[PDB]
């Protein structure tokens, strides 16, 4: 089943732990999406006093 | 505990504030996180205490000089 074209799914569920699915509630697409994209932020903190040649 | 306060331009400091560590505050919010310190000077000494007293023959600065003296100031 390597050479099976997978298709994308979506599945629609009820509670926070993902074990009871809403009923009728799956999709599947007929034509892929060409590609996706992921974006990751990480935040610091930056004060620093004056005179200083770098901050902590 | 003592403070003292000295500043200028290109190391010429003065002297500008003397005097004695009250209050140490915090805060803290989203993104910013401080430490605040006050202040005073040694006259604060003289606001504490209710008093009651007599004075006789004395002039009024008398009896300035007295009330200051009694705190070592």
């Amino acid at each position: 089943s390597e050479g099976k074209l997978e298709k994308l799914r979506i599945v629609a569920y009820k509670d926070s732990k993902f074990s009871d699915e809403v009923e009728n509630g799956e999709f599947i697409t007929l034509l892929n999406p060409e590609k996706y994209k992921f974006q990751y932020r990480v935040e610091q903190n930056e004060d620093q006093a004056s005179g200083t040649s770098s901050a902590p | 505990k003592e403070i003292e306060i000295t500043v200028g331009y290109h190391s010429d400091d003065e002297t500008i504030f003397k005097g004695v560590v009250i209050r140490q505050n915090l805060k803290i919010r989203n993104n910013q996180s401080i430490l605040i310190v006050e202040s005073r000077d040694m006259a604060v000494k003289m606001t504490l205490r209710r008093k009651s007293k007599y004075f006789y023959e004395l002039s009024d600065s008398d009896i300035l000089e007295e009330l200051i003296s009694n705190h070592g100031l």
